[PDB]
């Protein structure tokens, strides 16, 4: 199957700046990427798909960028409320990889 | 309001075997395809396969001689069955729906921890 790298595999914030989270695939997924975020003890949520698209709910502070091999996640000014881990997946072909997943914290 | 639950053994031993059932209401399972991914302790997602609307499967290529998805549309039930458990085997077990590229509906996870 594809892999999925993400940096960095954490970054410490806070309340109010701006981060980049990037995941890289190792062959060209065409677009096909899903990002999700995971608070302590919940199942991970849908954030974005198709790279670009906001699911329903999602602030608009978040916004998924990308094409071929390389995917962007930003967040502005983040809230408490983002914290977590954060995960890329794609869905090229046959398979359902995931990144290994960035650590969002508090600074 | 989708709802999937995921029941498994708790503990069990090395060299096992696992069986884990992912029910879900609300929708049909011919309709969506269902994916199984697991969480070690501290650690990443990791796929292990899905089972299409109309029955088909694919599975990582990793663990694809480990595993056996199937599916009862009937009882509206996905059963994941894992041979011969390692104690790598712990983690968090999860289904999830999935619809036009991404997974929408998530369960909350059962945990496994493989131990003799």
């Amino acid at each position: 199957d594809i892999v999925l790298t993400q940096s960095p595999a954490s970054l410490s914030a806070s309340v109010g700046e701006t981060v980049t989270i990037t995941c890289r695939a190792s062959g060209n997924i065409h677009n096909y990427l899903a990002w999700y975020q995971q608070k302590q003890g919940k199942s991970p949520q849908l954030l974005v798909y198709y790279t670009t698209t906001l699911a329903d709910g999602v602030p608009s502070r978040f916004s998924g960028s990308g094409s071929g091999t390389q995917y962007s996640l930003k967040i502005n000014s983040l809230q408490p409320d983002d914290f977590g881990s954060y995960y890329c997946q794609h869905f090229w072909s046959t398979s359902r990889t995931f990144g290994g997943g960035t650590k969002l914290e508090i600074k | 309001q989708v709802q999937l639950q995921e029941s498994g053994p708790g503990l069990v031993a090395p060299s096992q075997s696992l069986s884990i059932t992912c029910t879900v209401s609300g929708f049909s399972l011919t309709g969506y395809g269902v994916n199984w991914v697991r969480q070690p302790p501290g650690k990443g997602l990791e796929w292990l396969g899905m089972i299409w609307g109309d029955g088909n499967t694919d599975y990582n290529s990793a663990l694809k001689s480990r595993l056996s998805i199937s599916k009862d549309n009937s009882k509206s039930q996905v059963f994941l069955k894992m041979n011969s458990l390692h104690t790598d085997d712990t983690a968090r077990y999860y289904c999830a729906r999935e619809r036009d590229y991404r997974l929408d509906y998530w369960g909350q996870g059962t945990t496994v921890t493989v131990s003799s």
